[PDB]
């Protein structure tokens, strides 16, 4: 719920898209382009690049 | 050193060179970077990252 203002140099990637909705038969497969997924969210589980 | 350099009577300008940035997950083969000594070492590569 945030709102900013588009700095001088920044821009957004790809716009103001959406957010990842997954229901219980929903998922969503992830490729980690970055090693070290530690803390980016709760699950707590260190992903490697690219697993 | 200066944010605005202007172009002195002993320096004729080559160009202007964009910031070449590495994102998270990206590298660069540097083709004949410095070492120390501030002289161009040709033919080395020196990869870069992070």
């Amino acid at each position: 719920e945030k709102s900013f203002f588009l700095q001088p140099g920044e821009r957004l990637e790809r716009g103001i898209q959406d957010v990842y909705v997954l229901s219980e038969q929903q998922g969503l497969l992830l490729k980690a382009l970055q090693p070290l997924e530690e803390g980016e969210s709760e699950e707590k589980v260190s992903h490697q690049a690219g697993d | 050193d200066t944010e605005a350099h202007v172009p002195d009577v002993y320096e004729e300008v080559l160009g202007v060179v964009p910031i070449t940035t590495l994102g998270p997950r990206h590298y660069c083969v540097i083709l004949d970077p410095m070492g120390p000594d501030g002289k161009n070492q040709l033919g080395q590569k020196r990869v870069v990252k992070g």
